[PDB]
């Protein structure tokens, strides 16, 4: 993928890009006059004596010291930039290289896993493992489940139906589980839940009491 | 056409500062380019477009004031329509590209290029109607599937339990609400009603939109009024200094005026160069809330609202984004006698 | 050609670049002057027999009326010509208000003290010059023509004279701790003081006559004007108007602007003027001014193909000829100013790249919602750009979706961290 | 004051250009407002003492 995109790391060449035009254009900016009758000062100094003089290399001095001002200017301000995107680049280290952040989007499209920095020219990559669902199938969901005159609720996960029999699963993946006691957890009765489903909540010691 | 306007006398003299308007070309190049980069950054998040809600019963919940209104002839929701009418450009000097500045309105007019000194204002490349088209995308698929639309393929669920989930993930048991529905639901469309309420009363609620068209007006009629300033010449216009004096002593004074204006360019540049970057700032924080609060819920505190953070709704609004965020703030507290441990036998 | 000339390279990638004017703007010119058609007294001023002195110039206020300035400019009678603030080439066209004319006579070394912002006797004490003064001096040797005590100076003044300003009082300067009694004694001398100018006493000492004309402007329409034809008043196109001086280059139009009787000129917020009353007819023609300079190509990259669209900012698709002045652009440009492949888009009209009803990514941000991308026989097709794929997630009650698979996914995000650390010896 | 300090004669000569004085003023106030913007941001979290 990095490869055969040509513009993969097209942000860290337009740091180097920037940087050599900027250079090219003060370099570029010794040969104007800026109003004097040459841009050499040798030419200037040769041909005319210094009371005469001065007005020219005066003029080439404004110019080239209001060239100077501009770069440093905005060399200020690409700077500024530069370390914003490297405050955010040591952010995403801490968090996601030495971590697990559950921040979303921060580190990839998906629940993150992990993450590797990759030094490169000028910056860092970094390859961003991260967890993606797949394969949905859809299921009749109930927010409860009311058994003998109680209403039972998922302890961690969701109850699902695969058209007949109810089971309890985690919502992230499909692992349907037998509902008991100690998947589910009682809080009250089945009048105040709307949408309160009939079933029945097995219990793993009656079992053992019969025998 | 700012410093030399039609001048070719002034022009053979700019010539001789070198490439000084193309830096100044570039550098507002760049900063138009960022501009479009940041509503793309912040918006298109999901390029997924989901059709906004056909079935409207969310188990109490209304959402209709955020939701697109039909009967308008853009699909703004209430909210957004309401937004859109508070930023305001009738006190922004630059107002004067009113004059229908997509292909002049009256004979030829030619404004936005010509007409003014030199100075335009492109269109932005996301039109508010894609933006709109953008954030009821991101609502009907919050609606929808929750924070799963923003990690993979959506996954449906119904809103409630979906609001059963967000109680979760604060420290507070689904029973929580799946016994007081009736009462959250209530809670949330009082509080919506709310917010509807206080943003049409309130004169200045978007002050900090508002306060960057302010900003970007006062930059633009500093430009024009530094047109009618002489610099030490004999006049303010070329014009008049062509007309009256021969070339050798008429290019001391085109000279000063170039230099001037050169300088009141320079100037205006690195002014919108700093706001530029403030407003990238603000516009990688929009994207930050987007994607943390809009796209999934937040554990960072005070981030997206004052509570535990429920869930959050986006609002296009004029050259910004508004985040209401929902989120369950304690009430009635009693006190209790606690023990660290309970000791059995 | 013309974007490969802005961005100073000859390979132009793919991409919308602001290109500047590289064009033949000027054309024709118009003179329209005032209907004024009388010689101004500028007879009286040269040709005069009598010549007040210099401590009591005498001046005219000369007004509505033409004067070929270059009767005065041509003759060999003047020797000192010098024109502050103006140009005497150029005293020609310019139509001027309320033109002065003093005249004076003074000697050979008192010549150079005739100018602006300058100290000395008479330049001090009997005419002295605003410190910026628009008009000229001419000055011209007349040493066997007026040569005689008739001629005075005041060469004892008070403090100074005030610019513009005339002094003739015959009190005794006083000039010494004692009061002036009335009468001049030790501290007192006469400041109305005579030199006998004499047929044969040296160069310097040789009388001079001297005129000096100040040409007042921004001062309401003008009337003193030259001698300058009114042409007729072309609109349309772009011209080189005169409008009573107000000279100018761009492009005049009929308006809707107001123009209460009083107001003349009409102007913009930079303090440009935009508009004119012709002084001939009272019609209110607004300028403006040509080189379009709003203008953008579209180009898929040269290493693909030497295919361009052109975007004019705000101009409507009709009117794209009658700006950029096509008609005198070479015909390679002008193939690019009308067609079949005309387009309007709300940034402007866009001609060369014809348009797809279909809908993809933005590849060329044109703008408004518009992109442009070079595709396949291929050509450059301009379309609204899709936001994203049209999913729609069937909400239901009661009914949930769980994932019964996953994926590993790895993604990548670059992150620009360092630039390069560079240095500047300022000297 | 700064550039022209106390001189008619130079304050005159200074209305030539533009303005170029309340800019630099404008720029300074709005840092300034800034600067209390930033420390009541910081401190001024919860208004409860
Ligand atoms: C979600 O909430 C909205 C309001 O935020 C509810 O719409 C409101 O519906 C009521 C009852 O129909 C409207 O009151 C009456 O409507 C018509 C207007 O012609 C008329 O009979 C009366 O003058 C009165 O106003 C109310 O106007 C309307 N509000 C708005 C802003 O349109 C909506 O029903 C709720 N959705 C539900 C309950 O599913
Ligand atoms: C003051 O009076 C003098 C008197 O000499 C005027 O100078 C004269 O001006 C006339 C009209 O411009 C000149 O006539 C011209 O002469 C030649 C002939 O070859 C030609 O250029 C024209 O066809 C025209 O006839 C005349 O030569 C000239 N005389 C001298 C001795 O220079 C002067 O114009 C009067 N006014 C002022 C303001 O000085
Ligand atoms: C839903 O799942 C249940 C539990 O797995 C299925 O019922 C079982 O079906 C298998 C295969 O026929 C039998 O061996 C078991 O004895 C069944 N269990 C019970 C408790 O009856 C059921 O068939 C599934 N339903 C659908 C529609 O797929
Ligand atoms: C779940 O089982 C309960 C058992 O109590 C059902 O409640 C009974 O419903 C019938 C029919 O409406 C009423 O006549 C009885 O009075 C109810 N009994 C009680 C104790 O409330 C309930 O309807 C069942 N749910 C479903 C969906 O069948
Ligand atoms: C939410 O689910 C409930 C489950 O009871 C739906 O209510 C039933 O809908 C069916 C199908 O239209 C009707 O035959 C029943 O009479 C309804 N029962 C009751 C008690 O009203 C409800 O329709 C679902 N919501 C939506 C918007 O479809
Ligand atoms: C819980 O007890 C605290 C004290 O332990 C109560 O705080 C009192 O609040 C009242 C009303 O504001 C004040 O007049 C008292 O001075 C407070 N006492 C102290 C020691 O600060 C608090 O109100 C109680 N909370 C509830 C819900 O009853
Ligand atoms: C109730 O708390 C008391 C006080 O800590 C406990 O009393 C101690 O009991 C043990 C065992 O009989 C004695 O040896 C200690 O002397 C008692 N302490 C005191 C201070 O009298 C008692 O064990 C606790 N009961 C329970 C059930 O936890
Ligand atoms: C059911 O799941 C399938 C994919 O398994 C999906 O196409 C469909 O939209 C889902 N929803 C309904 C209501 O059938
Ligand atoms: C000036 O004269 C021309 C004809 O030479 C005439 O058309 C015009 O109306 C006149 N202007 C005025 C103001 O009378
Ligand atoms: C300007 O464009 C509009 C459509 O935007 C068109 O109706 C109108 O005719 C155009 N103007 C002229 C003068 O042709
Ligand atoms: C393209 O769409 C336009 C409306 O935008 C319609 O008038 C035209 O017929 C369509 N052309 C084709 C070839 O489908």
């Amino acid at each position: 993928s990095l490869s055969s995109t040509p513009s993969a790391l097209g942000k860290l060449q337009d740091v180097v890009n920037q940087n050599a035009q900027a250079l090219n254009t003060l370099v570029k900016q010794l040969s104007s006059n800026f109003g004097a009758i040459s841009s050499v000062l040798n030419d200037i100094l040769s041909r005319l004596d210094p009371p005469e003089a001065e007005v020219q290399i005066d003029r080439l001095i404004t110019g080239r010291l209001q060239s100077l001002q501009t770069y440093v200017t905005q060399q200020l301000i690409r700077a500024a930039e530069i370390r914003a995107s490297a405050n955010l680049a040591a952010t995403k280290m801490s968090e996601c290289v030495l971590g697990q952040s559950k921040r979303v989007d921060f580190c990839g499209k998906g629940y993150h896993l992990m993450s590797f920095p990759q030094s490169a020219p000028h910056g860092v990559v970094f390859l961003h493992v991260t967890y993606v669902p797949a394969q949905e199938k859809n299921f009749t969901t109930a927010p409860a489940i009311c058994h003998d005159g109680k209403a039972h609720f998922p302890r961690e996960g969701v109850f699902v139906s695969n058209g007949t029999h109810w089971f309890v699963t985690q919502r992230n993946f499909y692992e349907p589980q037998i509902i008991t006691t100690d998947n589910t957890f009682v809080s009250g009765n089945c009048d105040v839940v709307i949408g309160i489903v009939n079933n029945t909540v097995y219990d793993p010691l009656q079992p053992e009491l019969d025998s | 056409m700012y410093i030399c306007g039609d001048s070719t006398e002034c022009s053979n003299l700019l010539l001789q500062y070198g490439s000084f308007c193309t830096q100044l070309n570039r550098a507002l190049t760049g900063i138009a380019v960022e501009q479009d980069k940041n509503t793309q950054e912040v918006f298109a998040q999901v390029k997924q477009i989901y059709k906004t809600p056909p079935i409207k019963d969310f188990g109490g919940f209304n959402f209709s004031q955020i939701l697109p209104d039909p009967s308008k002839p853009s699909k703004r929701s209430p909210i957004e329509d309401l937004l859109f009418n508070k930023v305001t450009l009738a006190d922004a000097g630059f107002i004067k590209q009113y004059g229908d500045c997509l292909g002049d309105i009256a004979a030829r007019d030619l404004i936005c290029a010509q007409k003014f000194n030199g100075l335009t204002v492109l269109p932005p490349l996301l039109t508010d109607e894609m933006i709109a088209q953008y954030t009821s995308a991101l609502l009907a698929g919050t609606i929808c599937s929750g924070w799963t639309f923003g990690a993979g393929p959506a996954l449906q669920i119904p809103f409630p339990m979906q609001m059963a989930y967000r109680f979760n993930g604060i420290g507070v048991t689904q029973n929580v609400l799946y016994e007081n529905q009736k009462l959250i639901a209530n809670q949330f469309n009082s509080a919506i009603g709310k917010i509807q309420d206080s943003l049409s009363s309130t004169p200045s609620a978007l002050g900090k939109l508002q306060d960057v068209v302010n900003q970007n007006a006062q930059a633009l009629n500093t430009l024009v009024k530094q047109l009618s300033s002489n610099f030490g010449a004999i006049s303010s216009v070329l014009n008049d200094i062509l007309s009256r004096l021969d070339p050798p002593e008429a290019e001391v004074q085109i000279d000063r005026l170039i230099t001037g204006r050169l300088q009141s360019l320079q100037t205006y540049v690195t002014q919108q160069l700093i706001r530029a970057a403030e407003i990238r700032a603000s516009a990688n924080l929009a994207a930050t809330k987007m994607s943390e609060c809009v796209l999934g819920q937040s554990k960072r505190v005070d981030f997206c609202g004052k509570g535990y953070h429920l869930m959050s709704f986006p609002q296009s609004a004029p050259h910004g984004v508004v985040f209401l965020h929902v989120t369950y703030v304690p009430a009635q507290e009693k006190n209790f006698t606690t023990a660290p441990a309970i000791c059995h036998d | 050609s013309e974007t490969k000339c802005t961005l100073k390279s000859f390979t132009v990638e793919k991409g919308i670049y602001q290109t500047s004017n590289f064009r033949v703007q000027p054309t024709e010119s118009i003179v329209r002057f005032p209907n004024i058609t009388n010689l101004c007294p500028f007879g009286e001023v040269f040709n005069a027999t009598r010549f007040a002195s210099v401590y009591a110039w005498n001046r005219k206020r000369i007004s509505n009326c033409v004067a070929d300035y270059s009767v005065l400019y041509n003759s060999a009678s003047f020797s000192t010509f010098k024109c502050y603030g103006v140009s005497p080439t150029k005293l020609n066209d310019l139509c001027f208000t309320n033109v002065y004319a003093d005249s004076f006579v003074i000697r050979g070394d008192e010549v150079r003290q005739i100018a602006p912002g300058q100290t000395g006797k008479i330049a001090d004490y009997n005419y002295k010059l605003p410190d910026d003064f628009t008009g000229c001096v001419i000055a011209w040797n007349s040493n066997n023509l007026d040569s005689n005590y008739n001629y005075l100076y005041r060469l004892f003044r008070k403090s100074n004279l005030k610019p513009f300003e005339r002094d003739i009082s015959t009190e005794i300067y006083q000039a010494g701790s004692t009061p002036c009694n009335g009468v001049e004694g030790f501290n007192c001398y006469f400041p109305l003081q005579s030199y006998g100018f004499q047929p044969t006493n040296g160069v310097g000492y040789q009388p001079y006559r001297v005129v000096v004309l100040s040409f007042e402007l921004l001062h309401a329409p003008a009337t003193v004007c030259g001698p300058k034809k009114s042409t007729n008043l072309v609109k349309n196109k772009c011209v080189n108007f005169n409008f009573n001086g107000l000279t100018g280059t761009g492009v005049l139009t009929e308006s809707n602007k107001k123009f209460l009787p009083f107001q003349q000129f009409g102007r913009d917020i930079a303090d440009t003027t935009d508009a004119v009353r012709d002084p001939q007819t009272l019609e209110i023609l607004d300028i403006t001014p040509c080189s379009f300079g709003g203008v953008s190509v579209i180009t898929p990259g040269t290493n693909t193909s030497n295919q361009v669209a052109v975007l004019y900012q705000d101009v409507n698709c009709t009117e794209v000829p009658v700006a950029i002045h096509a008609d005198q652009l070479t015909p390679t440009w002008r193939v690019y100013s009308t067609g079949s492949n005309v387009f309007q888009t709300r940034a402007g009209c866009l001609i060369g790249a014809e348009h797809v009803n279909n809908s993809y990514e933005c590849d060329i941000p044109i703008g408004a919602g518009i992109c442009a991308s070079y595709q396949t026989s291929q050509s450059i097709i301009a379309y609204t750009m899709s936001l994203g794929a049209e999913n729609s997630c069937a909400y239901s009650n009661n009914s949930i979706a769980i994932p019964t698979n996953f994926t590993i996914s790895v993604t990548t995000e670059i992150l620009p961290v360092s630039m390069t650390k560079t240095s500047v010896d300022c000297t």
